């Protein structure tokens, strides 16, 4: 998971982010990276795939395809969420506080 | 280069629709095939969804230097 | 076949905290062959079951013995031959989480299966050899039939 989302997370369009919110997401996968460590520790699951009760991989499951789309709709989300130029930021303020 | 962002803005968008819609409601060539639409706005939207409209918006810094930026080249969105 | 699982279960309770609802009930349940505890909603109007009882709960993926998955639509209307003409109730529902089990900090096989049935929901807890076959976003029949 960390080795495919690094792989990810260096393609140019990332490039345009702030980076206290790639600090952010790399934080967070690193967080749902041990997860999945304590729960295949816990139920002796190998990372090969072999083992024979296949339902253990529900448990904390997370597929290279998810993690490619979590990636665009976060970035995506950020960029969007930018204040437009042109915003009348001081009226907005302005009734923020008055209302 | 240019560094400002490649996203349309709303304020972009209900201008160009607005001026667009002006020259559409007097006699422009309009550029998408219409399909009984008599409003000039709901034309002016199919040609920004279409990409079709000839505009450039000239993004102006406060220092005074600009950028000129195609419609059909910004990223539309909602 | 197109059976999950299958197990016979004695009602242990039927309300811990009360009868907060009038048509339905929180059977919860224990497992005979395997030691499986059942969480389970049922309504007790068209189907009342008491503190004592004994029932066979077959989960399965398809109604047809013959293992056809083909369920475009489900016609009440149509008769064939099927696996609900030897149980008394059948739901069908989407299983919907597949858990671990949070109380052991190691060494661990047990797992909790859930499913809802529009909104009546099923904990079915135990060993993952007994639950396999069980997979997020699966469509089950839950079938049951009382014994005497």
């Amino acid at each position: 998971l960390i080795l495919t989302t690094e792989s990810i997370m260096k393609k140019s369009e990332f490039l345009c982010c702030q980076d206290s919110f790639l600090q952010e997401i790399k934080k967070f996968i690193k967080g749902v990276s041990e997860k999945i460590k304590k729960t295949r520790d816990k139920y002796g699951i190998n990372d090969n795939g072999t083992t024979e009760p296949r339902v253990l991989y529900q448990l904390d499951r997370i597929t290279p395809t998810q993690v490619e789309k979590f990636l665009e709709t976060c970035r995506d989300k950020y960029m969007r969420a930018q204040m437009e130029p042109g915003s009348a930021v001081g009226a907005l303020c302005a009734q923020s506080i008055g209302e | 280069k240019r560094i400002t962002t490649p996203y349309m803005t709303k304020y972009e968008r209900a201008r160009v629709l607005g001026t667009r819609a002006l020259q559409i409601a007097m006699c422009a060539p309009v550029m998408v095939e219409l399909e009984g639409e008599t409003d000039p706005l709901l034309i002016a939207m199919k040609e920004l969804k279409a990409r079709k409209i000839p505009i450039i918006i000239r993004r102006y810094l406060p220092d005074g230097s600009y950028e000129d930026w195609g419609v059909d080249e910004l990223i539309i969105t909602d | 076949a197109g059976i999950l699982f299958e197990d016979i279960f004695d009602v242990k309770d039927i309300d811990p905290e009360g009868k907060k609802f009038d048509r339905v009930s929180r059977l919860h349940c224990e497992s005979e062959s395997f030691k499986m505890d059942l969480i389970l909603d049922v309504n007790i109007q068209i189907y009342p079951v008491d503190l004592g009882d004994k029932f066979r709960l077959v989960i399965a993926s398809t109604l047809y013995e013959d293992g056809t998955l083909d369920d475009g639509e489900y016609n009440p209307t149509d008769d064939r031959p099927s696996r609900a003409d030897q149980f008394e109730y059948v739901m069908y529902g989407k299983v919907y989480r597949i858990e671990g089990d949070e109380t052991s900090t190691e060494a661990a096989t047990r797992l909790s299966a859930y499913v809802s049935y529009g909104g009546l929901l099923m904990r079915l807890q135990g060993d993952a050899n007994n639950l396999h076959g069980f997979e997020v976003d699966s469509r089950v029949y839950l079938l049951m039939k009382k014994l005497a």
